[PDB]
């Protein structure tokens, strides 16, 4: 109740080098669908599932 | 200070009471101010 | 030319043990759990006739200087001025229905302490 929510987070099995239309979506949806979710403030993150490592 | 001025019980009861109004005043003007901050940034 | 100090105890109080032992313990006054009979010493000597001057007697003592250190140890919620005050009163009403409720004491518009003859009795014995 504190905090303020900054985004959301999701992970990748492909290492996308442009942003992703799925997750873009869902994020306009979030925002359009919660009042407290400002377009400014939160954002997507990306974790790309790279070989041994996570971009 | 150094010498404190305490109060009776029931003026105890009523400062508590008139903090936690003041608190409950600030936390409205607080929810306002957050209010207009979103309308604000919606349009 | 040394000393040995050999601790055998359990294994979930060796910590407290070892930390209790190398680093300075500090001092927390537990005075606000005990505070009834200081009060009814400080009413029956004419001391403390207020609620001021139960303050003023209660901020001489450790339990202020260590409430400004550390105010989670004495349950406080903040080191500010009007906390610490809010809290000081609340002990002073809660010292004196204590003193009242047990006939040790006498509120006169609920603010004026005066010694009753059994907390007069409890104070000199």
């Amino acid at each position: 109740k504190e905090m303020e929510p900054l985004g959301w987070i999701h992970t990748q099995p492909n290492e996308s080098p442009q942003l992703s239309p799925q997750d873009v979506t869902t994020h306009a949806k979030i925002m359009a669908d919660n009042p407290s979710w400002d377009g400014e403030k939160t954002i997507i993150i990306t974790c790309s599932f790279t070989p041994g490592s996570c971009t | 200070e150094a010498k404190p001025k305490f109060l009776s019980k029931a003026e105890r009861e009523a400062e508590a009471l008139k903090r936690r109004q003041q608190e409950v005043e600030e936390r409205q003007r607080m929810l306002e101010e957050e209010r207009k901050k979103r309308k604000q940034f919606q349009d | 030319d040394e000393g040995r100090c050999v601790i055998m105890c359990q294994g979930s109080k060796k910590d407290f043990f070892k930390k209790f032992l190398y680093e300075p313990l500090p001092v927390e006054s537990h005075l606000d759990h005990c505070m009834h009979d200081h009060f009814n010493a400080e009413i029956v000597t004419k001391t403390i006739e207020n609620k001021q001057d139960a303050v003023d007697y209660l901020t001489w003592t450790f339990l202020y200087r260590r409430m400004t250190q550390n105010p989670n140890y004495y349950n406080l919620q903040g080191i500010s001025h009007r906390h610490l005050s809010d809290h000081l009163s609340e002990l002073v009403e809660q010292t004196l229905s204590d003193l009242e409720q047990s006939k040790c004491i006498s509120i006169e518009d609920e603010m004026d302490v005066a010694p009753l003859n059994l907390g007069m009795i409890a104070a000199y014995y």
